[PDB]
């Protein structure tokens, strides 16, 4: 949709919503397998996990459907490996010792930190606090790196092997538009 | 309900109404929608909740009918009057309006365009007295009339040279200009144009007017003259009234507007326009327009003479056989104005005058027919009740009030269909617009016309052609003529009518035509021995019939 | 170069210094005294969007009827003011149409000299352009403004579409 | 598509076309079958759940009898309705994004639907309901600048779709736009019978695209994000190669 | 000559600018259609000049090179003209369909302007041909879902919702909401949309 040309791009809610469109693990604290009741036969997901469940033992559900048995207190969350502080660690290590190529990280890099933060305060082993700020001291060494890189900008194409959404999605309008005119300088001059 | 009704648990009923009117179309189901949708679920108990098409058309027809009406959120206590509209869509349209109900239009100057101004009855509280008009109403009315007259000038094709406002003329001398305004004499008596932004003086001594006009003062006049400013003398060569427009050119700067809405009208929140049911009505007034005549009678038909009521007699009687669609009587009623009785020992007139009708409700009880089948319309005359109680037969007020209701107890029981309506009255028919005016024009305009230093039918061509250029009923100043301050909309000629009923107690029968109108001029009742009348076909025709 | 934008119709406006490398009788009526002609090498001031035309046009030694003549744009003078220093120069005051008309005046005449060099001020402004875009507030300094009103009006919506991405980007992560 | 492996996919290509689409500077065709299975999917899926529903208020009305029982009863057909709210957001997104696209190169796709040399042809890019969107615009405001200005030009350029002079007035897609990719690589699980790929020092299957203007060869391999015009990338996407993002 | 143009066309970017800042399609400004008839007069007279040097080249009289370049420069001026002209036109059609698509096809004249008397007849009867193309768009295939709904992505099911405005009460489904002036809800996402559309909701 146009909406002041927000056809080109997308908007902080549309990424939350295709992150949190991302399967994860649960806890349940209910059981609701079959007697040997409900059919929960959605459309788009897998509805047997759902159906074949049992009390404290792990499986995978959507993330939305993990949040909103969050919201009631049929849900514990599993936090994936990242969260903890000495992954982390080693990970800050990794970004220090290598100036020039960014970490390893997935698309939904800091996204599913702000949900899971807002939401499962609880369940963590950890202290929140220490790991808000080892993911900002993440945030600022990428951000930093990022400015580094930016430097150099070549008409023909570039490679970013490891930046994450938000961080591809601020930057996209700047880099596009610049690049376009370059390209337009360039093809004008022949 | 139906033959077999079953009362419904609205519960189970509520998702079937939800869904039509709040996921397609429409917004905000109330619970006297949803209770009306019960009884006329009860008459559609056919097969339902079981059988979708029936219920669901008649529900989007219900939709189709109710979103035209404002945007319709809520569904008020209307719901059943759309419902009996529902079921009685599975001559009339024609309006006759005073100058009281009017509505009222400004026009801007700045924007070009007119803008609605509502009406303080509507708004206001008007229980204690709401009809007296605003200090700035005078103030306003004149400029509004400039306005008015120099939007029409400029659309003129020929003018695209250009007329020059008065202040700017201090400057120069020995050239010649244009310029246009109001004509009238100064407080020391000479003759002067005024403009908002000035005024100036006039030199007649080498003028040479265009014939066929009534040079009047109070007319608006295009001036073409050389300044001089050894003194402030404008001196004048050349002059002319303005040209005047038809009216779907005047109609197409506005498009249609609502001005005379019957179909739909214009208020303070939203404009209104419409031409789609333009032509089929048009259509539908060629044909049976035959059937439908409307007859007029002669001015001044005073129910007091024994000849008057005779001749009267005499024409319900060829008439009673055959009544027309609508009958008019203009004119006084009484050949004496009524005032104040200094003595007791005689009959007052106004209990006169309230006898006098008394007898036209008893010779109505022997034409029963022309009682039964044709409406009434009745204008009042100079020196009627309420005019001549202050003006004594003279000229005064221009929106002149209707016929007291308490001296006409007996008429509106007789007849079935009376309507009492200003001198001014405004009449919307299907696709024609018609105006009648009772006064007395042809003596004004001979004894007030300017005189420049230097068969009978080129006289009403000259009235003819003044009063449809000049655009106003009544192209005299505050001196001759006192209007009331906020009504003078009523006696402008915006988009000029189709048919003027222009009726001169002073002034011959005449049935001329003139850029897109045509005027007829009835004459008095009776003259020189004899009594008559005449009749207008809606087929752009005229009958003249005498009965002595 | 689209139909439908308004940069590009104001740019067309801009008007470039000429000569009318031809002399032609009766013309000159719509700047100066209809009945006298116009000679020779004469020099005049037109608009773009007609001396783009007229010089391609030839007429007729098929020769247009105006030779184009180098504008003061596009002079040594700020050839070197612009190689010097670009990041403090106030290239909104030379003009403010400044990117499309290069763009168009090197269409109408390659010259490889000049696409380096534009090229590389426009790059070495954005990296301002981005410092700036990146800074948000939570006490304001001349520096900023000071640049800000320096920039080509090109430059001014992608500075605007980087500010609003990037505060639509902190708004969303702080709640 | 010929046939579903699961609803799961359809939903996954849905939004893989989607976001294909929103990004594309080109207008992209149009992916009838998916949306043919998926209306057909959404109605009976409103279907049951009113069904339930009704079902469960008219045991509850009839008599007091006992309430549902609020475990396995309420969340249930609460995911249900939600996951039905979040697939009409996503296809309404899609479709009033296209009914855009379709707006602003109007002319320029009627202008190539006539030409009979144009191997493309306008029914299946578009469905039947954006054709007569698109004529009726079209129609529209021809009617409305005809008669606002063109009813006083002259006879030579009263026409709107004029191709000679200075400028022309029809706005073809720009082909050039940089765009960001990500290269899945081929769809299949072996992902190397690809005739297209190549390899490089440690393996790193890769593609060779080549540009004209730059005489070059640029390198793309897998689980790389790259910055690459789209003119040289429509095959590679049209062949799902690599998914913009 | 056109540089009279030039100043219609600045004053557009202006209204565009409006746009940009407010980021809501709101209180679109009154016509310049004065200008616009000026440039219109203007040209007829270029035209008839045009024709009469036509007329004049065809007698025998005039030099064929004074006719070519009078024939360019008068062709020149009527193309700027034009763009100019279209220039506006275009702008407008699109503020007007931006702001037609989003408010359901109703024009809303209850409850953006009031009067819309900023705009021009041709314009009004263009915006309601469209929105009848809106009304019909959704009544085909597609008649399951609105497609002018919202097009915020769903993230919560279960919302607090404050009133804004009095009413009387309002059915939903399988119940009944009373509009009570300045009271709180605690309901669900997808039934009060259209309200807070509508203005009469707020406190998302």
């Amino acid at each position: 949709s146009l909406p002041a040309h927000l056809q080109q791009t997308f908007s902080p809610e549309e990424i939350q919503f295709i992150v949190e469109n991302e399967p994860i693990k649960i806890f349940p604290r209910i059981t609701t397998r079959q007697k040997i009741h409900t059919r929960w036969q959605l459309i788009t997901t897998d509805d047997k996990a759902l159906n074949n469940m049992v009390a404290m033992r792990s499986t995978e559900v959507v993330l939305w459907i993990a949040l909103l048995l969050k919201q009631q207190s049929k849900c514990s969350i599993v936090a994936p490996q990242w969260l903890t502080t000495k992954e982390l660690d080693r990970k800050i290590q990794y970004e220090k010792t290598h100036p020039d190529r960014f970490s390893e990280l997935p698309w939904n890099w800091l996204v599913l930190a702000r949900i899971l933060f807002n939401k499962a305060k609880d369940d963590f082993h950890d202290p929140i606090h220490e790991l808000r700020g080892k993911i900002q001291d993440l945030r600022e060494i990428r951000q930093i790196k990022v400015l580094k890189g930016l430097k150099y900008l070549n008409e023909s194409h570039l490679q970013l092997d490891n930046l994450s959404l938000l961080e591809i999605n601020e930057l996209r309008p700047f880099i596009t538009e610049i690049m376009d005119k370059l390209r337009e300088i360039h093809t004008a001059s022949l | 309900g139906n033959v077999l009704p079953v009362k419904i648990q609205p519960p189970l009923l509520r998702p079937l109404a939800y869904r039509v009117l709040s996921r397609k179309y429409g917004l905000s189901i109330k619970s006297d929608g949803l209770s009306a949708l019960a009884e006329f679920v009860g008459t559609n108990i056919g097969a339902n909740w079981r059988q979708g098409p029936a219920t669901i058309k008649f529900l989007e027809q219900f939709a189709a009918v109710w979103k035209q009406q404002e945007r319709g959120l809520f569904i008020d206590q209307s719901g059943v009057k759309e419902v009996i509209q529902e079921m009685k869509e599975r001559r009339d349209y024609f309006k006759v309006i005073n100058a009281s109900q009017q509505q009222r239009f400004s026009y801007n100057p700045h924007k070009m365009q007119f803008i609605f101004v509502p009406n303080k009855k509507q708004n206001g509280l008007g229980g204690i007295a709401g009809f007296l008009p605003d200090i700035e109403d005078k103030v306003q009315m004149f400029l509004t009339r400039y306005y008015l007259t120099n939007d029409r000038v400029m659309r003129n094709e020929n003018f695209q040279m250009s007329i020059t406002p008065i202040k700017n003329l201090l400057g120069r001398d020995a050239q010649n200009f244009l310029l246009l305004g109001l004509l009238n004499k100064n407080f020391k008596g000479n003759w002067s144009l005024e403009d908002p932004s000035g005024s100036v003086e006039i030199d007649i001594s080498q003028t040479i007017p265009t014939q066929g006009h009534y040079y009047v003062p109070g007319c608006m006049v295009l001036v073409e003259g050389i300044y001089y400013s050894v003194g402030n003398k404008f001196h004048v060569t050349s002059m002319t009234l303005p040209p005047g427009e038809r009216r779907e050119i005047t109609l197409e700067t506005i498009g249609n507007l609502d001005l005379l809405g019957i179909h739909g009208i214009s208020n303070n929140n939203f404009i209104a326009r419409l031409d789609k049911d333009l032509k089929i009505r048009l259509h539908l007034l060629e044909k049976e327009l035959t059937d439908h005549k409307f007859v007029i009678l002669g001015a001044n038909l005073f129910l007091d003479d024994l000849k008057i009521m005779t001749a009267l007699s005499k024409i319900l009687q060829k008439l009673n056989d055959d009544p027309p669609t609508l009958l008019i009587w203009q004119g006084s009623f009484t050949s004496v104005p009524v005032f104040a009785s200094m003595s007791s020992r005689n009959i007052s007139s106004s209990t006169q005058f309230k006898n006098n009708f008394d007898a036209l409700a008893t010779l109505l009880s022997r034409f029963d027919n022309l009682t039964e089948n044709t409406t009434m319309i009745f204008i009042p005359g100079p020196n009627d009740l309420w005019g001549s109680m202050v003006s004594l037969g003279a000229s005064g007020t221009l929106p002149q009030d209707p016929i007291p209701s308490a001296f006409t107890k007996k008429i509106n029981k007789v007849c079935k269909n009376v309507v009492w309506s200003s001198n001014p009255t405004r009449i919307a028919y299907l696709s024609q617009e018609i105006v009648i005016f009772r006064d007395d024009l042809s003596g004004r305009f001979k004894r007030h016309r300017l005189e420049f230093p230097f068969q009978k039918v080129q006289e009403t061509r000259k009235l003819v052609k003044t009063i449809l250029d000049q655009g106003h009923l009544s192209p005299f100043l505050d001196s001759l003529r006192p209007i009331s301050w906020d009504l003078d909309h009523t006696l402008t000629l915006c988009p000029i009518p189709s048919t003027m009923v222009l009726c001169d107690t002073t002034s011959a029968q005449f049935d001329l035509t003139y850029n897109g109108c045509k005027v007829i001029n009835p004459g008095s009742f009776i003259h020189n021995r004899r009594a008559r009348y005449m009749e207008y076909v809606p087929s752009s025709k005229k009958t003249i019939q005498e009965e002595i | 170069m689209g139909y439908y934008d308004i940069d590009d119709v104001l740019a067309d406006g801009t008007e470039f210094p000429c000569k009318f490398q031809y002399d032609i009788p009766g013309l000159g009526y719509l700047e100066n005294n209809p009945g006298r002609p116009i000679t020779k090498n004469t020099k005049l001031s037109l608009p773009l969007w007609l001396a783009r035309i007229l010089a391609i046009v030839g007429g007729d030694e098929p020769v247009p009827f105006v030779e184009l003549l180098p504008p003061d744009m596009f002079s040594t003078k700020v050839m070197n003011a612009i190689k010097t220093d670009p990041v403090a120069l106030d290239l909104h005051s030379i003009n403010s149409h400044f990117f499309s008309l290069a763009i168009k005046w090197i269409m109408l005449f390659s010259e490889k000299e000049l696409a380096n060099v534009v090229s590389e001020l426009l790059l070495q402004r954005a990296q301002e352009l981005n410092h700036h875009a990146s800074s948000l507030s939570i006490n304001t300094n001349i520096a900023t403004s000071t640049f800000l009103l320096k920039l080509e009006e090109m430059e001014k919506e992608i500075y605007k579409k980087s500010h609003e991405s990037y505060k639509d980007t902190k708004r969303w992560m702080f709640k | 598509t010929q046939i579903y492996v699961s609803p799961q996919q359809d939903f996954s290509d849905l939004m893989k076309s989607w976001k294909n689409e929103r990004c594309s500077p080109e207008l992209l065709p149009y992916p009838h079958q998916l949306m043919k299975r998926l209306l057909n999917r959404i109605s009976m899926q409103s279907q049951l759940i009113e069904n339930i529903s009704m079902g469960f208020l008219d045991m509850q009305n009839a008599s007091n009898a006992n309430p549902p029982m609020p475990n396995e009863s309420k969340l249930p057909l609460l995911c249900m309705e939600t996951e039905l709210e979040r697939l009409k957001f996503v296809i309404r997104s899609y479709i009033r994004c296209r009914l855009s696209k379709i707006d602003k190169f109007s002319l320029y796709l009627r202008q190539l639907n006539e030409d009979e040399n144009s191997l493309i042809s306008l029914t299946d890019l578009l469905s039947k309901d954006e054709i007569k969107y698109h004529d009726t615009h079209s129609l529209i405001w021809l009617k409305l600048v005809n008669d606002s200005i063109l009813k006083y030009m002259p006879e030579e350029l009263q026409a709107i779709n004029d191709t000679e002079g200075s400028v022309n007035m029809i706005d073809e897609p720009d082909w050039n736009k940089f765009v960001f990719i990500h290269v899945n690589g081929p769809p299949d699980g072996k992902w190397n019978e690809d005739p297209l790929l190549q390899e490089n020092e440690f393996g790193k299957p890769c593609y060779t695209v080549t540009i004209p203007d730059l005489k070059e060869e640029v390198e793309l391999t897998i689980g790389s994000i790259y910055v690459m015009r789209y003119e040289v990338i429509r095959d590679l996407l049209r062949d799902d190669k690599v998914a913009l993002i | 000559y056109g540089d009279l143009g030039n100043k219609l066309v600045l004053e557009a970017k202006r209204t565009k600018q409006l746009y940009a800042r407010s980021n809501q399609d709101v209180n679109l400004p009154m016509y310049h259609e004065d200008i616009i008839r000026n440039i219109l007069k203007e040209v007829s007279n270029l035209r008839k000049n045009t024709e009469y040097l036509k007329e004049q080249q065809q007698l025998g009289m005039l030099d064929d090179k004074v006719a070519k370049c009078q024939y360019f420069v008068t062709l020149l001026c009527m193309e700027r003209n034009k763009r100019c002209l279209l220039a506006y036109q275009r702008l407008r059609t699109d503020i007007l369909d931006s702001m037609a698509w989003n408010n359901n096809g109703l024009d809303l004249m209850s409850s953006s302007q009031q009067d819309t008397n900023n705009l021009s007849h041709q314009e009004q009867e263009y915006l309601k041909e469209y929105c009848d193309l809106i009304t019909d768009l959704k009544s085909g295939d597609l008649v399951d879902i609105d497609l002018s709904g919202s097009l915020v992505p769903p993230s919560d099911v279960f919302i607090d919702v404050r009133v804004l405005k009095d009413a009387g009460e309002i059915q939903t489904e399988y119940g009944v909401f009373n509009l009570i002036k300045d009271s709180q809800f605690f309901v669900r996402q997808s039934d009060v949309e259209r309200l807070i559309q509508q203005g009469y909701l707020q406190k998302i």
